[PDB]
């Protein structure tokens, strides 16, 4: 396990907007068990500072909902930390990879235990983009059995005042 | 949790709590139990989705 390299010279201002949760890559259980109602996911990004707020937007039975969360930075451009709010234990992120207007390989890990996300402004992704997705994987040494996409449609915003988890 | 209020002292004059009556923490050894119907709290993990 190591920091990886982010995105050179990450613009959070240019990474800032909409993006599109469209797989993930994990050892993670309940991405396995449970696979099924992977359900569809996206995140509107702010910088705040060198800390940046993210809301990921989500249905839950239909439910749609948002959890609002600081990615506090590191001290280190394009490196962020999310606090153990309920005990979860911090969870380091790093930029890995992105073009603003187009895709992005965002890097997660607690504990050891690791994740990748890809993420989208678009719909498609271009399939030499998804290949090193792969790859990603790969040099993460999880298995092609470890990813798990998400459906193109029945995206969520805007969530209730009463479905905001609100954590930060 | 709020169980220390009944466990108060109560005026009738002022409708004002007095000093503890009943013990609040004694168990008598006891490991009783109460479901809490409402503990479902939502929580999220990045980590996964």
């Amino acid at each position: 396990i190591s920091t990886i390299q982010p995105k050179a010279n990450f613009d959070a201002q240019q990474f800032a907007g909409t993006w599109l949760l469209v797989a993930v890559g994990s050892a993670c259980r309940f991405l396995q068990e449970q696979g099924h109602r992977a359900e569809a996911t996206t995140l509107h990004v702010a910088p705040q500072g060198t800390a940046m707020a993210v809301s990921t937007f989500r249905k839950l039975d239909g439910i749609c909902w948002q959890v609002r969360q600081l990615y506090g930075d590191t001290g280190v451009l394009g490196r962020f930390l999310l606090q153990a709010r309920d005990a979860r234990g911090a969870v380091h992120v790093v930029v890995a990879e992105t073009d603003y207007q187009s895709f992005a390989v965002l890097y997660l890990e607690r504990a050891g235990q690791l994740s990748v996300k890809l993420y989208a402004r678009s719909l498609p992704v271009s399939d030499s983009v998804l290949s090193g997705f792969e790859q990603r994987v790969q040099e993460a040494h999880l298995t092609e059995d470890q990813i798990f996409y998400f459906p193109k449609y029945g995206f969520c915003e805007a969530a209730d005042q009463f479905h905001v988890l609100d954590e930060v | 949790p709020g169980s220390q209020k009944a466990a108060l002292g109560y005026n009738i004059l002022t409708q004002e709590d007095a000093q503890s009556v009943y013990d609040a923490s004694y168990y008598g050894g006891q490991c009783e139990t109460v479901y809490n119907g409402e503990w479902r709290e939502l929580r999220y993990d990045s980590t996964c989705e």
